[PDB]
């Protein structure tokens, strides 16, 4: 089989979010999808955080199908943490069920984690990064042969730059599970194998990355997170200094400034950039790339490269979000296991 | 921006 799960655009492509369903009777929340994650939460009614108190909430009393449990549920992202405690649940996503699906019904997080209309998040990526243990749903479906193509196809919708957009914007992309959608992307997928042992995060290799026609030093190359969950492009200090090193008048912010890791440069340059994956290079629109102005300097604006140093724990060195995204068809292939890019149609 | 594990 195949389904559909629409996408909302949340933030001006901040976070694209689909509708999950859980206990009996069904529950219904918009959650992140976030292929940078492998966990399913979702802030519990009992949860007194204030963004508790103004979204939706999952009530475990009134699921006649909710297995409790004790154990500690925590999970630690780039922008906070969600803490709360396992359940297990019936639970559908684009007209598919898992039974006895494990996740977090969480009741604290750092602040402004997430917000109305969210209430969660669905992680994408694979089992082995999941901190419940509990294979994503994703994974079970899958596995089980339920589909018809191993791979689930992407598509984000782009409202940045656009003047007149609103902060939820529900026509907001496409997710397909057990296919591509061939009405969204032109011409051949291109497949970058994922190896056995990179089963974790979805991520692949950087081959070269071209700004403003300059190859820039990628230094042994990054294996990079391709994550539907994170808005901008994160990447290592060094590689950061060296990509802005390639726009003239571009500078770091400065610290004080409350932007230490984001990069400014002059608002009317266009800024060419382009990121090679597979042996293609895979531009970004300037639309993507021109965040606007951060200060009251309106002649500066933010460039979506950003500086963060990951541990030396992480596999990943860059994580490579919705700003890249935007600009490709995704396929996201479980066996044999890869990422494939496409052209937009 | 938001960064989603670790
Ligand atoms: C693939 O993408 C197309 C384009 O978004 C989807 O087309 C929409 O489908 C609904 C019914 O499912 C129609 O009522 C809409 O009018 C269509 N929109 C447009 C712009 O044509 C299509 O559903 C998707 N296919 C699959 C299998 O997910
Ligand atoms: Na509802």
């Amino acid at each position: 089989a195949t389904g559909t799960v629409s996408l909302t655009d949340v933030g001006l492509d901040a976070s694209y979010a689909g509708q999950v369903s859980i206990g009996t009777p069904a529950q219904d929340f918009l959650v992140i999808m976030d292929s940078g994650s492998s966990d399913l939460w979702v802030a519990g009614s009992t949860c007194t955080e204030n963004f508790c108190k103004q979204t939706y909430t999952f009530d475990t009393s009134t699921s006649s199908s909710f297995i409790t449990s004790s154990e500690a549920f925590n999970i630690t992202y780039g922008s906070g943490d969600a803490d709360g405690t396992l359940g297990t649940d019936t639970v559908s996503m684009a007209g598919f069920t898992v039974s006895d699906q494990t996740f977090g019904v969480v009741t604290s997080t750092s602040a402004n984690l997430i917000s109305y209309p969210l209430s969660g998040l669905m992680g994408l990526a694979w089992k082995s990064i999941a901190s419940s243990g509990a294979t994503p749903f994703w994974q079970t479906l899958a596995a089980s042969g339920d589909w018809d193509s191993p791979e689930m196809g992407v598509y984000l919708k782009r409202y940045r730059g656009d003047n007149t957009a609103s902060q939820i914007e529900t026509d907001g992309g496409q997710i397909l599970k057990g296919g591509l959608n061939t009405s969204l992307y032109n011409g051949s997928v291109n497949y970058i194998s994922i190896d056995e042992s990179e089963k974790d995060y979805w991520r692949i290799p950087l081959e070269a990355m071209v700004i403003q026609g300059n190859s820039v030093s990628i230094a042994s190359n990054p294996s990079c997170a391709i994550d539907t969950g994170t808005t901008l492009i994160g990447v290592p200090s060094q590689t950061a200094n060296r990509i802005y090193s390639q726009i003239a008048g571009a500078e770091a912010l400065s610290a004080s400034s409350g932007y230490e890791g984001y990069y400014q440069y002059p608002c009317d340059t266009e800024v060419t950039v382009s990121l090679q994956f597979g042996g293609m290079s895979y531009s970004i629109s300037n639309a993507d790339m021109n965040l606007g102005s951060f200060t009251r300097d309106t002649s500066m604006c933010t460039g979506a490269f950003f500086a963060m140093d990951m541990s030396s724990r992480s596999p990943v060195q860059w994580i490579v979000g919705a700003s890249f995204i935007k600009n490709v068809y995704t396929a996201f292939r479980y066996n044999p296991a890869a990422i494939g890019f496409a052209e937009l149609v | 921006x938001v960064v989603x594990a670790x």
